[PDB]
Parts: C-alpha cells; structure tokens; sequence
C-alpha cells in the first residue's frame, strides 16, 4: 500500500477505510509514522518520586526504563542490553543506582551510561569505548504537570504545543486543582482489539453510553444514569466536544464529578469537587472552574485517554492490528483525604478495571468491530463518522479548538482521524505540519 | 517453615500453611468440600442471586488482587503493592449480579458457559473465633461464549466462612492474588 | 432457585440443583468419587473393553451435544436447538471401542496419550427409583499426540448409576451439553 | 506471485503444486478470485422457514446474515454495522423483524435497511441518508431445490448454470425424491487443514476409502465394508466419476444407498431407497432412478460437499491456508418417517460430526498434507492427480459431464483444479469463460 | 483387564489398576488426599526447603520420562525407549532446591507463581510391604512468569510413599511417564 | 530487504543486525540460503545400527526418514508422499522395510523407492511410472565418526571439508578416544528464540557462563564451579578459541574433562579422561591427548551444538524467528563402563535437558534477545561481538583456524556470523566460496 497516496481517512476526517483496524502492514507503518514520531505515555512524578525509582512502560511495542535521576530530571532508556541484546530489566517498579543484564553481566548506570563490564581490563583491556556503549534513550521526556510523557523523534513539538487547544480543557483538573496523583500499579488486560478502537471511543463517543452502557448505568446507580437503554437524551448545554491539530481531543459533560462512580461515592464527590469549584471561581474564573468539575472523556494522540472526575487513566498498548494490551490505573487529586483517594481508586478498578463491569460492556463491540477490519468484504468499506459535521466551529470566545457545541457528536473523531492521516501519510514532522496548516478550516467546512 | 532459611517464601503464605498442619479435622474436610462444590454449581448454571443468598455473608470481602512484578531483592520502593481487581462488599457483589442479570447486557446474548473445577480444599477452624472456618482451594474457572471465544482461570482462594441465617454457612471472606499479572482473558470479569 | 427471579438459569439446571441440595449422603459422594477414579483409570489407559465391561450398563444412552447459539430473548423460532456429537447406545459403543482398538486405525500410531482430571463430585439417589444413583462431576481431559498436538476438554456430566450384573454401579445414562460451540480441539474423539 | 503466469495446476489438471495447500499469499488471493467470485452455501429453506427467520452463515471469511423477508424470499446482508464496523448478530439462529447494533443501538430491518437511528432528529436532523446505508447486501441468492446459495459477484453464471453438468446428477436425490431437508444445527469443528483438502477428498476420492476408513469400515458394518484394508477392489461397473466446467464434480456408488450408515441402518434405508426407486422408474426411467439411491461424493465448488444417500453435508469455512471451520448438517428425505429422519441425523453425526468416527480417519491425512504444503522442500513439489487419465469422456449418451466410466480415479480432482487454476488466473467471469473454452477437450487428453 | 483383548493397554498400567481394584481402604484414601495437597500446598508456596524435609525420604527416586514415539506393531527396534528428564535421589533434589533458592538465579525475579490442582487420588497398602503405600493421582501445574508467560503442565504420578523421621509419611518413589512428547511449556523446570 | 546489498553483518564479523534474531522474511531467506545449503545433523549411527531401522529428523523446518539400507549405508528422504503430500511416517524412530501412505495407501522401500501402489493393475494398468515416483532424497549424507549428517545441496563441500579447522580440535574425542555413541532418544522442548541464539552461544560465549550460570554453578559443585557470579576469572592459558572458514567454531576450556557434571561423577570422570589421555599421548601426541579430555563448546554451523566432555549434544530446529525446538541427546565414549555410560547420559539430561537446571539459566537471555529483535526501536541497532578483535591469529604452528589464545572472548561469533553473511548474500556454493577468499585474513585484522 502506498502511504502517500492512499485515502485511508476521507477530506473532514468524514470517514475511514475499515482496513485501518485490521491491516498488519499499515500497523508496522503506524510503529514508524505513529508511535516513533509522537508523544507517549510513561507514567507519573507520583509513581517514580525518588532518585533510583524507575518503572517499566511500553512506547509502541518497544519497552523502555523510565527513572529518576539524582538531579530530579527523568530519563527514559531501551530495555535492552547494548552488548547482545537481552532485556535488562525484567520487573515493572523499583529503585535502583543501576541495572545489572543478566546475560554477561554488563552494568549500566540510571543515567544509562556502561559503568561497568565484568573482567574489562583482563578482557576487552583499554579498547573498549563505554562511552559510545550507554542505553539507546528517548530523545524526549517532558512532564505535564507531573504526567510524564515520551517521544522517541527529537524534532516533536514541546508536549504544551502538542496537547494544543487540548491543554486548556484539561488544566484545571491537571493544575488548578492543586494537582493530581496516579494510583498505580495499573490493572493489565489484553483486548482483541486495535488499539484505534477505544482510543476512538474515549476521544469522542458520547452517542454509544446510553446503549452500550445501559445495564451497568441501570445497575450502578451512577449520575450519567438517565441515559441507560438510551431512556433519556441529555437536554441542550448538556456539554461540548472539543478536537485540536495534533488530535488530541474530548468530551466536556458538564457538571459530571462523580462520573461513573455507583451511588456510594455520589454525595462525597459532589460535595468535593463543588467545594473546590466555589473557591477556584476566584482564580480562573466561572467556566474554568466549571469545566475542573466537569466530566471529560478525553484522548491525548495517539493511546493515552482518560475521564477526569471518574478519575481512570488508560494506555491502550499496540501488540499488532487485533491485539492491545490494556493499562488501567486510576487518578486522584492529591488534596483529597487519603481514604476518599483508596476508595475512588477501587472505584475506577470495579467500573474500568481488569473486571470493570463498565469496560466489560465495550469488548464486543471493539474486538468485532477491529477483526471485521480483516475481512474480505470490509477492508474498503467506510467507518463513518459524520455526526455534528457542518455544525463544528473553531476560535469561539470561550471555548478553544473545533468545538461542536453539543454532549454527543463526531466531533473528536474527525479531528483525531485528520491528524492520524496527516501522520501515516508524511515522513516527518515537518511533512505533517505541511499537510495540517489548513486543519481547523478542514473540520469546520459546510 | 523457617522464612529466614526457605528463601522464597513469604510471611503471609508461611503463616496460612501453618493454620492447616495443626488440628487436622477430616469432617471439616468434608463440609468444606461440599459447601465449595455447591457453591461452584450454583456460579456455573449462572444462578448469581441463589449464590448471594445462600453462599455469601452480607459482611463479606470479595477480593482479587493484581501484584506489581518486583525485584526478589528490592528494599527500597515502598509504594502500593497491588492493585483491586475486585473489592467487594456485599452491595458492591449485588451491583456486579444485577449487571449480569439486565435483559440489557448484551454481552450474555448468546448465553455464556460456565465450568469450575475446585479442587486441593482444605479446612481449620479459627483459634481464636471459634465460629470462624477458614477454607482454603484451587479453582480452574472456564468460560465459553460466541462460538470460539474460550478463557480460563487459574486461582488459589483464601476464603473465611461463617453460619448466618439460618445456620447457613456463608463467605465472609475471599483472597486471591491473581497468579497472572497481564490477563490474557480479555478481562477477569468471573467470579472466582 | 426461582428461575423467574434468577433470569439466567435454565428450567432444566435449577431442576438438577434441587437434587443434590436436599438428601445429602456423605458416604454415596464417596461411592461416586471411587466410582469415577476408576472409571477415568480405565479410559485413561485406554482399557476400553474393561471400560465397557466395568463401567457400562447394557442400556446405556451416551450423550454429548451441541446447542444452537440463540438469542437470550428469543421465543418464536423453534426448530432444533441441538445436535448430538454422541448419541450412543451399548452397541454403538462397541463400535466405537472396536474402531478404537482395530490394528488399522492409523490415528493410534503412536499410542495415544489421555489423562483426565474429575472434580466437583456430587451424588444423591433418586426419589422414585431407589436403584438409580444420580451423579454429577466435571471433567477436565488433557489429550496428547504425535509430538505436539495437545487437546483440552472442559464438561459437565449429568450421570445416572445402576447396580447391574453382579451389583456393579453401571452407568446407565450420561448427558453432557459441551460448552463450546466450535470445537478448537480437532474433533470430539474422546470419551468424555 | 504473479497468477497470471504461474503454473499452479498443471495441463489438463494432471498435478498441482503442493504449496497451494499452505501459501498465505495465494489463500489472500483466493478469498478475491475463489470465494468472492463463486456461490457459497448458506442454509436450507428448512432452516429459516418463516417470515424473519435468519441464520448467520460464512461466505470466505466473511460472515452474511440470512433472512427470510416477507414475500418469501431470502435476502443476505454482510454482518456488519453501516456505523463503526461492529459485528450485528451474534447469534446463530433466531426469528426477528431487525437487527438492532450493541454499540451505538443503530436499528436495521430485516430488508437490511436502515430504518431506525437513536435521537436522529436531535443528533442528525434531516441530514443522515438513511437510504444509503442499508447493510452491503449480497448479490445474488438462489436455491437449489430448497439449498441456497449466495454470491458477491452480479456477474456470476445462474447457479443452475453454475451447477453444469452435476445437476443432472443430483437431481433425482434433490428434486425427484420429493425433496430434502436440511436437519440442523450443524456441527462446528476447527481442523488445521487447507479448506482444498477435504473439498478435493469428497469431490473424487474413492481411492482412500478402502485403506483411510479400514477400522470404520471393519468397526461399522456399513454396506461399502467389504473395501476395508483393501481386502476387495469393487467390481467393474461398481460406478463412475464426473466433472463439470465450473468445477463441482462427484463419484457415483451404484445402489449404496445405506451409504456409511452402520447395519442398525441398512435394511430399513435399503428397503426405503429400493421402494421409492421403483415409483421413479416410470417418472425419471431406470437410470436416473438408480442414480436417486446410490450413493454420490459431490463438491460443489469450491468449500459445499455432501454424500448423497449417506445424507452428509459439509462447509470447509476457510480461515487460513492451514486452518478451515468444518460445518456437518444431516439432509434427510422430505418424506421419511419423522423416526427415520432422527435416527439418520444421529447417524450422520456419528460417523461425519464433530466426533465422527469415519471423519476421524481422515484428520492426519488432510492436515499433514495441507501443513507440508509450507515446507521448504514440497512448495514447489507436485501432488498428483493422473489416476485414469486418457479414460475419461465427454458427451456421452447417458452420463454427461467429464466422465470416467470406473469408480474408483481422480477424474474429479482434475475438473476441480481445472477450474480452480481458471479462477485463480483470471480478475472476473469473463475471463474464467475464455480460459475455459475447452474444458472438456483439455480434461479427455490422451 | 487382558491385555491380549485390551489391545492399547501396556502391561505396567494393567498391573496399576489391579492394585487399587481390589482392597479399597476408604480412610487411606483420605490420608493420601491430606498427604498430597499439604505436598502440593509447600510446592506452591515455593516452600521447597520445608517440601524437603516434610515429604520426601532419603531412598527417594524421583523420576519424569519421556518416551520415543514408536509404532504400535513395532518388535523388533529395541533401542532405549525412553530419556529421564527427572531421575533424582534425595541430594540431586537437594541441587535442584538450591538451585531454586540461589540469590544469583535471575529467572526467579521477579517471583514465579505457582498453582496446583490434584485430583483422581487413588491409594492401596502393597501387599508384601505393609508399610509401603502406594499413591496415584493426576496434576495440572499452572505456572505463571514475568507478565504474560503462562505454562500448564499435566501429569499422572505413580507413587510410592513410606513412614520415615517421626513416623511421618513421606515419598520414595515418584514416576510419571510424561504425557506430551514435545515440550511447549519453555522447559520442565518444575516439581511434578 | 535485498540480501546481495543489506550489510547484516559488518566487516570482520564485528556486530550484526538485531533484526537478524526477528525477522521473518530473513527467516524464510534462510530456509533458502542456510538450511537448503549446508550440512545438518540428522542421526548417529548407535540410533540406527541395523539395515531397517530409520528414525526422523528435522532439516530446517523440513521432515526426513534417515534408514539403515541392507548395504551397510544410509539414505536419507523426505517425509512426504508423493502422490497427495501426506506425512509418510508418524513415528520418531523404529525398524520396517518400508513406509506405507495412510492416505491411499501407496507402498515405500526403505531406499526411498515406490514400491507398490494398491489395485495398480486395475486402476493405472501400465501407466503409472513407479521409477520416477521415489520419495524425494536428500542429495548428501556423510558421516563423521559415526555422526550422520545430510545436505540438500549436491554442491557442498564434503562433509569433511566442511568442518575445515574445527575438525582438528573434534577428532581426539571423536575418533582417537575408541569412538563416540549418541544415546537416545533426545529430549525435546520449544523455546522462543531464534535458533542463532543458541547457536552463537554454544559456538563462543564463555563470557555468560559465570554470570548467567552463577546459581547452576554454586548449586552443582562441577569443575567450572570457580566462575560462579564471577567470582573469579580463569586463569592464562585456561583456554582457547577458534574459528573455520564455513562457520564452524568452538572454545577449548583446558583439561575440564568433568565439565558440567555434579560432584557425584567429577572423581570418576577425572579419572577415566586422564587415563585415556595417558594411553593417547603415545599415539596423537600431548597436545592432542589434552585437548581429548579438554572442554569443547563447539557449534557445527548452522544449528548443531555440543559440549565435549559434559556430553550434551543438541540441535536447534528453526520453526520460525522466534520459535525453536531443542533436541538433547547425550555423548558417550563406547569404552566407558555401561554404569557411566548410563549415569552421564541422565547427568546430561540433568543440567542440559527439558528440566536441565543450567540449560533454564539460559531461556530467558535466548528468548528476550531474539524478541528483541522485532522490536521497532531494536531492529536497526547492532549486537556486538568484538572481544578479542585484533588479538586471534591465522596458522598457528600447534593450534589451526583462526585462533583466540583466551579462554574468554568473541573469535568464535565472528568466524559464524563471517559465514552466516557470506550465505545469506550468495545464491549459490560457488558465490560462497567468492564470498570467502579472504575469510581469514578478514577476522583477524588489526
Ligand atoms: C467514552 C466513555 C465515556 C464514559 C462516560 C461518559 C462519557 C464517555
Ligand atoms: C469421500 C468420501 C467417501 C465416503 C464413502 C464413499 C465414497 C466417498
Ligand atoms: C556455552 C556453554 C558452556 C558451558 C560450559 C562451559 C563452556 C561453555
Ligand atoms: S547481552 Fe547484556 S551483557 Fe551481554
Ligand atoms: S457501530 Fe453500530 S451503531 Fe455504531
Ligand atoms: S497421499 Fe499417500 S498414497 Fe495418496
Ligand atoms: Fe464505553
Ligand atoms: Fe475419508
Ligand atoms: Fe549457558
């Protein structure tokens, strides 16, 4: 197939060839053009807080060593021996001064530098250049605001830049709350799915919760529960859509704190999070303080999505077209008492978790609606995602990015599909900004 | 066991087996045999509210954990060991059973298939709470569903049970450290 | 069990629940228990003559069948919910053991590899034929050949026992209804 | 590999190279130019007898929904939501009026239109066409005699045409008998062979019977029992085989009409066939009469095959070049006691099912045949088909089609792969037609 | 059982089975079942030191093989028939438990899980040996690694187990004939 | 990829691509280039002593029969027939005249010839040319001291040649000892790695075996036991290392006659080796007779490994890049005592086998190295294998091929991976040996 010139996302990000959840040789072109070229998830200040702590996190289907640095910085490493190539470490957290490989015994240091190689003087003598020999790093590691993220292309825009019309959504959650935590470790699942299927769903699917969901809204007793068995449609203002250039996107359902919470966490949290909002509309002002207590359902491009206020945290790790390893952890704001964060934590596990009875309701329909993207009479079939098209806008005085103006729409999805064509057809960053300088006008035509 | 001596093994397990070596009763062996298997047949033919009724205490935690992989040697990272796969009170069970029950969930269209194989029970009364009975097994738990979709389970169950209405003994507690730490079971969503 | 209430169990299920719930014999869970080790040695060794011989009542019915994936909410359409991947009498037994056994049957070049695990052992004699002895016990059955094909089994088995010649317990009826629907296991060639 | 050049079925179907039972690129390629282009068994009427009866079936790798509409005829749509791609149906069998998707709760008839979109005035306005997105909808449906069959291509032969010389066959067993009925549910078993393996094994192999099924034959009592370990070679005028331009071919048993049936079956069935034989002397005369009651291997090309009289009927789904989903239905005599058709069924399944004794027998040679198809050394080997070979006719005053007058040859296999190599070289219809001009002639060489 | 009638029977298993057809001792069964699932239990817990001590004798052979695949009418290839992949006495099992507990042995971090299931547990008295205690009974091992490695063992174990130190029962013998030619579980570097 | 111009392996054998651990087309290319054209190990003469007996064996991802004729020799075929392309014997070992096809039963010699073809009178009269139908033989089948080898290749270098200087350092222990025999059957196991994984360790890796043996060597007591956790580095002089021109290589561990073997056999082992190189220094000289009862951890390239003296003898079987199924069979001198023969061969099993402690140490080093060689980030990075470089020589006056004099060091790596180039770019034996003018002279500069 030929990157360059074949329509895989349609003008508007309107639709998408079927293929695209199928297709093994567009998912080794998507290692390349998608996860070495953008910014992936890793983990959190929270996690690897001291010097030596480090923890394993995949970026695409490579593996890498995540660690603080005595200086407080991170720096992120290849989980692989730069002798013959074994995996260096073999656990998901701890701390360390270094890391030993288990095959020959070569020693590197948490900054990656070769320290040590068994024997060197009696073996390689003098000729052995350790200083060409350090751990193969990610060229990228910035923090927004303690969520650390990597990228692998040293030619990336700033992570700021890259969450583009994103990042204002998201602040005042991430920072104006005073901060949030991650709650690790995280649940692992593996899922039949391509890893497109819920990163789709969580940037922008509104339209499938009522439905979906029905009978986990009917039996949780949650506060989006009026949608269940599509009973009710939310009324007008009920929230927005946002997308942005670097795809990045979400849902806004205003008001939505305790989110997918069952009624047992209802009252704290909304009496939480309304008491943080009465003092942040001081600060930043009504909206702003209103969108921190307002559910998002939100992905940052490529496979990192979350909801804020249900407080889940997912990395949807790519294995091959129909297979995604799935990890779940769970976000809390550091002020919250320490008992109300082990609670909503066991919440976010019961509801989206390795047994989350909630995410249990999304299988069928991303594994089937992944493998159909295999079958003979599907690859060219069209994905549609045309909802709300014509009634996007884009520099509204309020509310930054496309932003279609309702609860459930396609907004997300055509800005999160428009960045992914410009990526899967360009050779560099500086390509895919040549084919995005007219995004916005793209998503809002008719 | 000598901790200090039988390097791999931990606290918790080194004090569970010593609970099972003292007073060996076969009778409650037997009971305990006979209240697994028939709560397992009440899981397998998916009669979730005849199992909360006759098999689980409303005092009951229902837990599963999931272990981060940590170095054998490590000493220094102290932050949460595990997370909860599962963590359930008695309402919480009831949320779960009312889920799998809803004409709604169309994940149990086609109707799933459920096989359990409990095996390796044993049986001690508490020392000091002479009403509490701790039960240990092993369960292998197949699920079957959507023609080709087949997922099993592998668990060791650390339960306590205790009489309750009508002098029916009934879980009080359930501990499993899931043995797997990346599921490749789509999700855990059985009742182990 | 209400099956009004609990809308996932099957008429047919709650029925067999209600067998072993009531008279609960300690001593006939171990009969059985005795009854099926052996029965598993037999056809793990594959000794199928001795099987049938020891094992197998002359009016046996040996059935294992396949049910149609259908709607949770389906109730118009009719037409065969099943079909029987075994149906056998005592004779088509025989066949099956002959065919088995024939020097010919190049499947069984190299010998055959089964082991078989059996647990959730229940028995209770029923009400109105004081000589039928119902038990019920899953099995797992682990099947080996030629170097590096491995097929594993998963069932349920509804059993009815009758003392035949020379007051041996027989199976007289076996029913299992397989749990999954498209075998992944080359075929169902085993005795389950 | 280019298929227009390559010889992969030698002249006059005398050989085929053995890596078409293992080339994934060649099974990719068969899935357009085999299952995408011919028709493909899907159900009986007596499966889906009623207004809204449905079946889900495979066609390829794809699977269809199968309903029966209104005015009685049967339509068939791909399995697939018009939405996001989800799978529609998850059943096997049911009666409904339509088909609501679990994702979104996308509403379609069963005239796979979509008729019903949740909150589509409020989410869509008058903008969503409904009219074009009904489900893709299968090409063309017909029956044969109650049997139907679907395909993708408008351009296809009428199926009776299709059927070609075979029909003439099958007839008087389908038709003439008063008609048949499938007994369902099918059996469902995965074997890890090559879908070509057990279609060319039923369409013309009586040459494995005697050595493959000697325990089924010794163990059974069956009435072709006296073939067991090659013991006995069936006399002359035993039978015949035939084969036809698009490729469905069969033998002919003379008289076996208790088939594979073990003798707790043979007087009953033998003393029914012979009784029904001698009404149809005066309708059909005398030969066509005996050929209703003996016994015939068909496949109908490519993946149908049945054993007549024996009531045996097979789908070999293809799923990979090395892996194929075996579907085995009982058809049973319209008009046979109630009794009798239960006891065929059971019989059917005994010997042919899931846990067949006689299908047994055949597990190692079609798998390890199909897997040394990928083998290094056999790819490009030659798997031979040359038994009878300048013995066959064509045009005969009796029996038409390809025939050779014997009944035990592999006159079958070489109208099979004759077609088989036509199809694969060939990019629709038209181009099958000029490559097979001279069928015949190519096949009666010598 | 004959085997001249029984044609797939070896001789060995036909003189197991008479072993365990005639004196059924109820209550040694029971004894056998504790004896192997406190056995099991320790093996699970990687108690191997405590194993050592507790359940093997000083005369142990501990012996797994593997057999050739042979035709079933071969008679005349008379070659060994099979390799030991296990034939330990008591200080090479000592070896392979130290090996276990070595700090230095990296494939032990992070820490393995192990699960095990024993079931069809069948025991008899030898006849000249009063003391000598004959044990069968089958295993599944689910050995879990390193995130997403996941290895299911499954055996028959023919015992021998003798009154040793404090009159405590341990085992002397230990043979399996393991099922699959061909390994697909990485290694067997685990304890049957 | 194009294997003319893509530079696997860099100049001198320095490093090689990760991919090369990976890569399935690479794989499939080696099929080709590696094991269609060099010697592979398929028995030894002790397995089939007697004219009929045979036994299988694996020739890359190909199955042969290898059968003792009545003359004495030994012929070699594949397991495949040569009508429909059934498996011909699904047995590992046994005695027969012939191989008879399950299928239709076609009628094999033990040399390869068709023999029989059931009713061939009846059905192919006098057509069927029975001469041309043998089983396909493998073009070359030599023995080295009783080892058995074949080659598709009739263009192969005699076996003899093939093994170049590695044969010098072999023929103490294998023809000047009185003989070797092989006892079986082997044991055998998957393991995920790429066949090179082992085969480059065995071939050359001293360096691990401290480190990555450190819990086998503590817990074992063997004569190795010093190196335990790198405790402490051999001695000079300790050993060697050497290389040949078509791959094969080894190390010499001076003296370590016991070598991996438990203290329970180091007294008698010791022992029986210095007796018999007391008797052999008479005849072959000192240093000869040393290297007799001296450690040799030697691959005979491609995938045939073996630890003299320990007695493990292994094949790695490729069944895809990351898959790999061992063989271990066990060495013993014919002369030894039938109790020592009996007790090394479960010795070998012990460490080396199926739950051989030390072969355990190894896995996950093989099988995340090979892994990692898919992995995108890792693909293009290069494995090292420069110890020793500028330091081994060329026609040493006492020690040939191209000699390390260390214990401890890389030579043997370069000399395979210098080989395994060479093929994988040529088409043919010819292009090989242009591709090797200058073998040595390439490994040792600088
Ligand atoms: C995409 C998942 C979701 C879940 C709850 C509310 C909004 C969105
Ligand atoms: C191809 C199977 C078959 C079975 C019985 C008779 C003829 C053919
Ligand atoms: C490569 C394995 C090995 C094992 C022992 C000594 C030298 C080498
Ligand atoms: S592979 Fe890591 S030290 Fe050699
Ligand atoms: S995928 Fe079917 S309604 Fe959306
Ligand atoms: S395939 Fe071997 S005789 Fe036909
Ligand atoms: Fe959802
Ligand atoms: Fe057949
Ligand atoms: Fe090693």
């Amino acid at each position: 197939m030929n990157y360059n010139n074949k329509i895989l996302v349609s003008e508007s990000g309107l639709s998408q060839k079927h293929l695209i959840h199928g297709d093994e040789e567009l998912f080794q072109h998507e290692l390349k053009t998608i996860f070495a070229r953008n910014w992936l998830f890793l983990t959190h200040d929270s996690l690897i807080p001291a010097p030596g702590d480090y923890v394993t996190a995949k970026m695409g289907i490579d593996e890498v060593i995540v660690s603080r640095q005595n200086d407080g910085s991170i720096r992120a490493f290849l989980n692989v021996c730069r002798h013959r190539g074994k995996t260096l470490v073999s656990v998901e957290a701890g701390n360390a001064k270094g890391f030993v490989c288990s095959y020959h015994g070569w020693g590197f240091g948490s900054n990656g530098e070769l320290q040590s190689v068994p024997f060197e003087k009696d073996l390689y003598g003098e000729s052995l250049n350790k200083k060409c020999l350090g751990l193969k790093e990610v060229a990228r590691v910035e923090s927004f605001h303690g969520f650390i993220y990597g990228c692998f292309d040293q030619e990336a825009p700033p992570l700021m830049d890259y969450l583009g019309d994103a990042a204002w959504y998201l602040e005042p959650m991430f920072k104006h709350s005073g901060g949030l935590e991650l709650v690790g470790p995280p649940g692992k699942v593996v899922i039949k799915a391509n890893w497109k299927a819920p990163a789709e769903n969580f940037v922008g699917d509104a339209y499938h919760v009522g439905w979906t969901h029905a009978s986990s809204l009917r039996s949780g007793e949650s506060i989006f529960s009026s949608l269940a068995g599509n009973a009710a449609l939310p009324p007008e203002g009920a929230g927005l859509q946002m997308t942005s250039k670097y795809g990045s996107g979400m849902g806004v359902l205003w008001d939505g704190y305790s989110g997918v919470h069952s009624a047992d966490l209802v009252p704290e949290l909304m009496a939480f999070g309304g008491a943080k909002q009465e003092r942040l509309n001081k600060e930043i002002g009504d909206v702003r303080a209103r969108i921190y207590r307002s559910h998002l359902n939100c992905t940052v491009f490529p496979n990192n999505s979350m909801l804020t206020c249900s407080g889940v945290f997912k990395v949807w790790n790519p294995i091959d077209a129909n297979t995604t390893e799935v990890w779940t952890y769970a976000i809390v704001e550091k002020d919250m008492p320490e008992d109300l964060k082990r609670r909503l934590a066991d919440s976010v596990q019961r509801t989206f978790g390795p047994a989350g009875f909630w995410e249990s309701d999304d299988n069928d329909n991303m594994e089937t609606a992944s493998q159909n993207g295999k079958k003979y009479q599907s690859r060219d079939s069209d994905l549609l995602s045309n909802l709300g098209f014509g009634e996007d806008v884009y520099g509204d005085a309020v509310y930054p990015g496309v932003v279609g103006k309702s609860a459930i729409g396609e907004t997300s999805y055509r800005g999160f599909y428009r960045a992914y064509q410009a990526h899967v057809s360009s050779s560099n960053w500086a390509e895919f900004e040549h084919a995005s300088s007219t995004w916005h006008t793209e998503l809002t035509k008719t | 066991i000598n901790i200090q001596e039988d390097k791999l093994v931990s606290a918790h397990d080194a004090e569970e087996i010593l609970r099972f070596f003292n007073c060996h009763d076969s009778a409650l062996q037997q009971e305990a045999t006979t209240l697994l298997t028939q709560e397992a047949h009440l899981l397998d033919i998916q009669a979730y509210r005849a199992w909360l009724e006759h098999c689980v205490g409303s005092e009951v935690q229902y837990q599963v954990i999931s272990r981060e992989l940590r170095a054998a040697s490590e000493r220094r990272y102290k932050l949460n060991e595990a997370m909860n796969v599962y963590n359930e009170n008695f309402q919480q069970l009831k949320v779960r059973v009312e889920h799998q029950l809803d004409p709604q969930n169309w994940g149990n269209s086609p109707k799933l298939r459920f096989t359990r194989f409990i095996t390796n029970v044993q049986a001690a009364m508490d020392v000091n709470d002479k009403e509490l009975l701790h039960i240990r097994s092993n369960v292998i738990l197949h699920r079957a569903r959507r023609g080709n979709q087949v997922d099993v389970f592998y668990a060791a169950r650390e339960d306590k049970w205790k009489r309750g209405e009508g002098g029916v003994r009934k879980l009080v507690q359930r501990f499993v450290d899931y043995p797997e730490r990346i599921l490749q079971t789509h999700n855990l969503m059985v009742f182990l």
